[PDB]
């Protein structure tokens, strides 16, 4: 399964 | 034996042709079990592997929430990176991702990665000990910073610890008959004249799994590797490769020519001749 | 910004029969960036339903597709591959061969 996004760059 | 789960990322910006397209594949091994396109009609998380078809439809709504939240994270990435490098608008520019855990034959993590490239060039890596990155220049360097700031590295590990490997090991389990068995290649050599005494023979391996594979040449024993001609490993388009191995030999003399295969779905390597 | 220029391989994924149904595969990796056109061609005209990978990458970053279609050779017909990207002069055309 995908991990989870978090924060843009 | 060892295995790995890995999803890649390819957010590409479009200025004047539409919105920036985003890409999701899952691979295990050499098996690619799951697929998103932003560019699909309604887009949603698609199997590509027949293990994976019995997952539940939450699996799917999730996964398909997870890569449109990522998809749009991108978008935003992407314009932050082209004002780090202070590129046009007018541009089209690239952010790969590449992540995930290799697990040792108890099931155990050895290693989890999580790296990204822009417009084709290393950007930032975290390293191995999943707390720290690599910054390859000083515009990634601001990522770096915002992302120590947020504490990324921890987000980053606990997906690899956690749910990285214990997905892998569902997969592992539900998709054994295709990822813990090797199939073998169906194997013959061709003959191909070229000049008036030469012939080519082509030693063909075709749908074999996984990717790896040794197709040597041999003349009266001797390793004929100096003078052969291998092709990159192929996909056969069934989830199986193909490869070839190509001499030169004068016309009369192949049965002195042995091909030698060795690939983990053969208890023994082959040896085979022209017939 | 890095531009690599694809290597093409064209080739049936079953050993070819004349008469008989079959894949016709143009692989088309190592490229960068990932905008590429990519046609088969019946006696050198564009094939109309033509199938193709999801986009994925080797451990260059490098870009990898598959375009394929159902198929059934024949002895007097020229089946093909042609591949436009922004590293490439002109269109590159690949010719398939049965034995390769």
């Amino acid at each position: 399964e995908p991990r989870s996004p978090s924060h843009s760059m | 034996g060892s295995h790995s789960m890995r999803y890649f990322y390819t957010s590409v910006s479009r200025p004047g042709r539409g919105e920036p397209r985003f890409i999701s594949v899952g691979y295990v091994d050499d098996t690619q079990f799951v697929r998103f396109d932003s560019d699909a009609a309604s887009p949603r998380e698609e199997p590509r592997a027949p293990w994976i078809e019995q997952e539940g439809p939450e699996y799917w709504d999730r996964n398909t929430q997870i890569y449109k939240a990522q998809a749009q994270t991108d978008r935003e990435s992407l314009r932050n990176l082209r004002g780090y490098y202070n590129q046009s608008e007018a541009g089209s520019h690239t952010l790969q991702s590449m992540y995930g855990c290799d697990v040792g034959p108890d099931g155990r993590l050895l290693r989890g990665h999580d790296q990204y490239a822009y417009d084709g060039k290393d950007y930032i890596a975290l390293n191995e000990d999943l707390r720290s990155w690599t910054a390859a220049d000083t515009a990634a360097q601001i990522t770096q910073r915002k992302w120590e700031a947020a504490r990324e590295a921890e987000q980053r590990r606990a997906y690899l610890e956690g749910e990285c490997v214990e997905w892998l090991r569902r997969y592992l389990e539900n998709g054994k008959d295709k990822l813990e068995r090797a199939d073998p290649p169906k194997t013959h050599v061709t003959h191909h004249p070229i000049s008036d005494h030469e012939a080519t023979l082509r030693c063909w391996a075709l749908g074999f799994y996984p990717a790896e594979i040794t197709l040597t040449w041999q003349r009266d024993g001797e390793d004929q590797t100096q003078d052969t001609e291998l092709v990159e490993t192929r996909p056969a388009g069934d989830r199986t490769f193909q490869k070839w191995a190509a001499v030169v030999v004068p016309s009369g003399e192949e049965q002195r020519y042995t091909c030698h295969v060795q690939h983990e779905g053969l208890p023994k390597p082959l040896t085979l001749r022209w017939e | 910004m890095i531009q690599r220029t694809p290597k093409i391989q064209v080739y049936s994924r079953h050993p070819a029969e004349n008469g008989k149904s079959n894949f016709l595969n143009c692989y088309v990796s190592g490229f960068h960036p990932s905008d590429i056109e990519v046609d088969l061609l019946k006696n050198g005209e564009r094939i109309e339903k033509v199938e193709h990978s999801d986009l994925s990458f080797s451990k260059d970053w490098s870009f990898y597709l598959l375009y394929y279609t159902e198929f059934t050779p024949t002895e007097k017909d020229e089946y093909a591959c042609r591949v436009n990207h922004v590293t490439l002069s002109q269109p590159k055309i690949v010719k398939w061969d049965r034995d390769m």
